[PDB]
């Protein structure tokens, strides 16, 4: 799936002022396909804007985008000290391949899962990470794993499909093996041949509804639901 | 049976670029992971681009042909609306003898194997010569393999739990 | 007798209870003949057999 | 007199009879007076009457 | 339209309805986009409500 490009990824502005963030890509990639994303450091990611126009719950009305094809925009109505924060840039690959932009802070001037496992390794090394479900129903969405550096743009590092399609990066596969339980409620990654490119913050990822099912449950072509996350770690 | 065999009338690469075609559902599951009919096909739009369809088949091979479709009967509207972008629903499978269309709404229904919603399945019989047209605005289920054929007679159907 | 290569049965709905009580009738309708027919055809021929021994005797 | 819809749907010029719990077999005649006061299409008369045989 | 019988002798009707290859006959002769029609008797009754379908 496709290079994306956000802009900026850093800016400075100040209260009582807009926002505009332009996150475009190499080819013209039809726009019910982004969704975006803020963080503040330490904090989780959380949802904000979906399909480059519409929007998600809990939420105020200044956030709102626009934008199709290669350009896709989310724009700010007004910025605030509470939003200091980097907001993300995650796309669907038609190719089901997530791509991710690199993080956008915002300087401003003057039900759930659970994740097991993450610490250290030695380098070249082999260790297991697991994800355990609340209060659901983890046969339905298609699951996400997904890294983060300490404040550095997002890598995808792998997904499944309930139906069993797989999809990775090519880097990155054949060192990572996933594996699924819906009896269980439970989510499993073995990994091996560690070097210090996972020396970063990861996260289990809950996302689309697949077809169909009971429930009072929308879905979008966006996450569903995020994990707190854990660290991992090479070192000797 | 005289004879009975499977075949790819539409082949899932190929036939729907223009829809996406992988979704499945989680009680269609296999060994606890989740699955669909093998024979048959989900369509939903291209990241909620939904083009409406034309499509259509008539006999080369020269035996009889055993075709399944469906029509699809949300539990709830935000999917109709989601996948397909339409309240309206027309759909049209048309042959020479046998035509019927369709234009469900959303019925809830209470649970059945945890699901209320529902695709009613249909299906016909094709001869030889004789063409199929599919046309739709969604809320369909669509071949992927069709089942070719010839008749048989006088063999039939047991129930036993010998 | 000659047997068909035969299929028996059938099954049907309850918006088809013309059918499945007809059909019913019908099979019993000739269950009941051909068990009845046969049936007299043997404690006749049974009967008849007696009395060509008996003629073959005297 | 009455005609089944008469008997089934409540004509009060028919007697209800709901002390009528099960029975022997249905009486009529060939010619019921007493169709629909209203009158309507009634469909599939040949199996509701099958299905009310017994 | 309408009719009923005043021969006293029973009767066998036919009629058709109409299922265009192509639109342009549909605008030209009839003008309507809507099909809708309704053939109706007592006990049998029925509309159609046709597209084009080539
Ligand atoms: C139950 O069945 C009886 C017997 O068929 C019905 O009574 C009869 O209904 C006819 C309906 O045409 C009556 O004829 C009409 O009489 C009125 C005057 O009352 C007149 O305006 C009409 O032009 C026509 O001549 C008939 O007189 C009547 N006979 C008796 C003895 O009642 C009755 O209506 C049926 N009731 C129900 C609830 O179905
Ligand atoms: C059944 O229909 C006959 C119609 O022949 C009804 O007969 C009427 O009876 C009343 C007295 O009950 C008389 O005043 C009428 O003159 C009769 N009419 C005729 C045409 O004979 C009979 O009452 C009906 N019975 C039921 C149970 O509905
Ligand atoms: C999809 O739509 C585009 C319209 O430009 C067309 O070129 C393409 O052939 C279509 N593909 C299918 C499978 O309908
Ligand atoms: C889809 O249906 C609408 C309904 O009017 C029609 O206008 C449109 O042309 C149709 N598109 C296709 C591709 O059939």
């Amino acid at each position: 799936e496709i290079v994306l490009t956000q802009s900026p990824g850093t800016l400075s502005l100040s209260p009582g002022e807009r926002a505009t963030l332009s996150c475009r890509a190499s080819q013209s990639i039809s726009g019910y396909y982004l969704t975006w994303y803020q963080q503040k450091p330490g904090q989780a990611p959380r949802l904000l804007i979906y399909g480059a126009s519409s929007r998600a719950t809990g939420i105020p009305d200044r956030f709102s985008g626009s934008g199709s094809g290669t350009d896709f925009t989310l724009t700010i109505s007004r910025l605030e000290p509470e939003d200091f924060a980097v907001y993300y840039c995650q796309q669907y690959g038609i190719s089901p391949v997530i791509t991710f932009g690199g993080g956008t802070n915002v300087e401003i001037k003057g039900v759930q899962l659970v994740e097991s496992g993450g610490g250290l390794v030695q380098p070249g090394g082999s260790l297991r990470l697991s994800c355990a479900a609340s209060g659901f129903t983890f046969n339905i969405y298609d699951m996400h794993w997904v890294r983060q550096a300490p404040g550095k743009g997002l890598e995808w590092v792998s997904g499944l499909t309930t139906g069993g399609d797989t999809s990775y990066s090519g880097s990155v596969r054949g060192r990572f093996s996933i594996s699924r339980e819906n009896a269980k409620n439970s989510l499993y990654l073995q990994m091996n041949n560690l070097r210090a490119g996972d020396t970063a913050a990861y996260f289990c990822v809950r996302g689309v509804r697949e077809v169909g099912a009971t429930g009072g449950d929308p879905f979008y072509y966006a996450m569903a639901v995020w994990g707190q996350g854990t660290t991992v770690t090479v070192s000797s | 049976v005289s004879s009975f065999e499977r075949f790819e009338i539409f082949p899932k690469e190929s036939s729907w670029p223009n829809h996406t075609t992988t979704g499945v559902s989680a009680s269609c599951s296999h060994n606890g992971e989740s699955s669909f009919y093998k024979n048959l096909l989900w369509l939903t739009g291209k990241n909620g681009l939904y083009p409406n369809l034309s499509k259509s088949y008539a006999n080369n091979k020269e035996k009889e042909v055993l075709v399944l479709w469906g029509v699809h009967h949300p539990p709830n509207i935000g999917d109709q609306r989601a996948l397909y972008h339409t309240e309206n629903a027309y759909v049209s499978v048309v042959s020479s003898h046998y035509s019927r269309k369709f234009t469900p709404e959303i019925a809830k229904r209470p649970k059945v194997r945890d699901r209320e919603g529902r695709i009613n399945y249909y299906w016909t019989l094709l001869e030889p010569g004789d063409t199929i047209i599919f046309e739709a605005n969604g809320n369909l289920i669509a071949p992927r393999y069709a089942f070719a054929l010839s008749r048989g007679f006088g063999s039939g159907i047991i129930n036993s739990n010998a | 007798m000659n047997t068909q290569f035969t299929a028996v049965g059938k099954e049907f709905n309850k918006l088809e209870r013309r059918m499945e009580n007809l059909n019913k009738k019908v099979d019993d309708g000739f269950i009941d003949i051909w068990t009845y027919n046969a049936e007299l055809l043997v404690l006749l021929e049974n009967e008849r057999t007696l009395d060509f021994h008996d003629s073959n005797v005297k | 007199n009455c005609s089944v819809a008469g008997w089934i749907l409540g004509n009060p010029e028919c007697e209800l009879l709901i002390s009528r719990e099960s029975w022997s077999y249905i009486v009529e005649k060939p010619n019921p007076e007493n169709g629909t006061c209203y009158p309507g299409h009634f469909a599939d008369y040949e199996e509701l009457r099958e299905q009310l045989s017994s």
